[PDB]
């Protein structure tokens, strides 16, 4: 979709989608478009939260993970307007980055 | 709290092992989740906040539009550099939102400032040499260059200063503002020296820096600059240590021959054309800690920035003192 590609690694639920206001509770590995990781949660055992509609993540990942079922597994490949745009994140995203990130919706909350 | 549930993490716990700070991506969302509370320091670079996260006090710099290059610059080397240290200001996390608003988030240190701090107690012989012993060891450690995968390029800092230094609950301080930092490595001879037009607080600026011979290329002469600034702070703090029942009311350097806010013109005449520095009081030589300190803050003043002492040097002097 806009801003966002999203590439299914293993299927969800298919009935269970993420709504405004509900805690979604995932596993994720972040990349440069050259595979370079710069962050993982599955590196640290520990799933991230974040609550859909409350923009505590880039716009890419929000709108990828909405369209994922519970349980479901996406290649999630986020152009920089959705993601840190012309700034970048200084020292670890260059500006204008198509970010790839592989998340897993392991629940909502 | 009501709001806590299982799996919850501390700052902490999410500090606990890339960067200095918290994982890249919890940065956002940390940053979303504070609520400011109290304004604890507003200047040209805009406005530090108190807030709380999860019932956790942070510090939060929130740049104005004439030093975004400094939040840029402070944000990469505490991505890039593990930079963890007693007497560093801890970095927690970066964020920005589209006018923009640029947020660096801290540790919040409650004793405030060392140039607050000093205006509001004196000192004894343990309170100030815990106070510029600890100031030492940050420069040091920034200083020195660090091999291997767990270490760190050499850092000078350029703008050291009591206002950039906060006090720790015991007593210790910490090197604060990184935003002017310059970072060097041997392995490339590679000097990075930055996008950012600031230039250091003028008030502070030795005297190569005022008559502009400083080589710019060359890293160890921001080192050296660093160290006539470190001299400046040490005559700060020791003015307000008691001996034999005699303090100095708090002074900036050079109080008493420039105006506030001095221009470049005001100290270089100052500094460089008339070569004054910091009066010392005749009661220090009465005390031998003072007597230690006053020659040591001689040894961050010579004209000659190669005569000058190394920070390592300074930290293992002011050890064997008592
Ligand atoms: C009562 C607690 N007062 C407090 C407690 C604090 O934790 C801080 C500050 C104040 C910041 C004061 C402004 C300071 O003089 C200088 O301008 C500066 O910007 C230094 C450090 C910045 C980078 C960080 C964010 O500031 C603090 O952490």
């Amino acid at each position: 979709s806009m801003g966002v590609q999203v590439e299914t690694i293993s299927p969800g639920d298919g009935r269970t989608f993420p709504k405004r206001g509900q805690t979604c509770v995932v596993h994720y590995t972040g990349m440069l478009e050259d595979g370079k990781k710069f962050d993982s949660s599955r590196d640290r055992n520990k799933p991230f939260k974040f609550m859909l509609g409350k923009q505590e993540v880039i716009r890419g990942w929000e709108e990828g993970v909405a369209q994922m079922s519970v349980g479901q597994r996406a290649k999630l490949t986020i152009s920089p307007d959705y993601a840190y745009g012309a700034t970048g994140h200084p020292g670890i995203i260059p500006p204008h980055a198509t970010l790839v990130f592989d998340v897993e919706l392991l629940k909502l909350e | 709290s009501m709001t806590t549930n299982v799996g919850d993490s501390t700052l902490a716990d999410l500090l606990d092992h890339s960067g200095s700070g918290l994982p890249f991506l919890v940065q956002r969302t940390v940053a979303r989740q504070i609520t400011l509370l109290e304004c604890v320091g507003k200047g040209r670079y805009g406005e530090v906040w108190r807030g709380s996260w999860q019932g956790e006090n942070v510090a939060v710099k929130i740049f104005s539009s004439r030093d975004e290059k400094s939040w840029f610059r402070e944000t990469e080397l505490y991505n890039t550099v593990m930079l963890r240290h007693e007497n560093i200001l801890g970095f927690i996390a970066s964020d920005m939102t589209s006018s923009t608003q640029l947020w660096l988030i801290t540790h919040y240190h409650e004793m405030g400032s060392l140039y607050d701090y000093l205006q509001l107690t004196t000192l004894d012989t343990v309170s100030c040499l815990r106070i510029v012993l600890s100031i030492a060891s940050g420069l040091a450690h920034l200083h020195i260059e660090i091999f291997g995968t767990q270490g760190k390029p050499a850092i000078a800092h350029r703008d050291l200063k009591s206002k950039n230094i906060l006090v720790k609950k015991n007593g210790q301080c910490c090197i604060a503002d990184l935003g002017l930092a310059v970072m060097h490595s041997q392995s490339t001879n590679q000097l990075d020296v930055g996008n950012n037009p600031r230039v250091g607080t003028k008030r502070y600026m030795a005297p190569e820096v005022l008559d502009e011979t400083i080589q710019v290329d060359c890293f160890d002469s921001y080192k050296r600059v660093d160290i006539w600034a470190f001299g400046l702070v040490l005559w700060e703090v020791a003015r307000r240590m008691v001996s034999n029942g005699i303090v100095e009311d708090y002074k900036p350097p050079f109080y008493d021959v420039v105006p506030n806010d001095p221009s470049f013109e005001d100290m270089r005449k100052v500094v460089c054309v008339d070569q004054q520095r910091p009066n010392i009081p005749n009661r220090w030589f009465s005390d031998p800690t003072l007597t230690s300190l006053a020659k040591l803050m001689k040894e961050c003043w010579y004209q000659n920035p190669s005569a000058r002492l190394t920070a390592l040097r300074i930290k293992k002097t002011l050890t064997k003192i008592d």
